[PDB]
């Protein structure tokens, strides 16, 4: 996290002060999905 | 804001086209942080002499 900043400055030299480098995000686990055909009137 | 997020939700087939129109991404973090950094000097000044 501290080598994707001096990307964004483009310089070799860091000033003091907070740089803001590019955002995160949290990812997903898992996907989540939420009658009958009368085969046992069909078949029995 | 984050363009990347806000034009293109989480999805990489807009996230490819953004990378063509270049700075239009960044330079509006660029102009938003110029604003947002700027916006404590404000309250420096005002408050705190």
């Amino acid at each position: 996290p501290l080598s994707e900043t001096k990307c964004t400055l483009k310089s070799f030299t860091v000033e003091k002060g907070i740089y803001q480098t590019s955002n995160f995000r949290v990812q997903p686990t898992e996907s989540i999905v939420r009658n009958l055909c009368p085969f046992g009137e069909v078949f029995n | 804001v984050d363009c990347t997020m806000y034009i293109c939700g989480d999805s990489t087939e807009c996230s490819n086209l953004l990378l063509q129109y270049g700075s239009f991404c960044t330079q509006l973090n660029r102009a938003l942080t110029g604003i947002a950094v700027e916006q404590d000097k404000n309250t420096q000044e005002v408050f705190a002499q």
